[PDB]
């Protein structure tokens, strides 16, 4: 299922590589914990720390980041927030 | 530099 982007501050290729790196996350792993876990980690290793990953059909949240780095989008139900800080 | 942000999931 092509993700639904609902907000963003990003480039277009940190969004593509976030975007395939959690559908990829969604066919290997169930559980929600672990589909972040696997977000979390690829991109620290491939864009720097710090990551911050939320996957989830049920949540509301107030984050700070960095400029530039921040997405926010759906694949099916299951909603991903996706964000850096220093 | 950072922003701040809240968001919503619609269910």
């Amino acid at each position: 299922s092509t993700p639904i982007v609902k907000a963003s501050d990003i480039t277009d290729k940190l969004k593509e590589d976030i975007l395939t790196i959690s559908k990829d996350a969604l066919d290997k792993y169930q559980l929600e914990r672990d589909i972040a876990g696997t977000v979390k980690k690829q991109l620290d290793v491939k864009y720097g720390n710090t990551w911050h990953v939320i996957v989830g059909k049920n949540f509301g949240s107030y984050v700070t980041h960095e400029k530039g780095h921040f997405v926010y989008f759906y694949i099916g139900p299951l909603a991903f927030l996706v964000f850096k800080t220093a | 530099i950072t922003y701040d942000k809240g968001i919503q999931t619609d269910q």
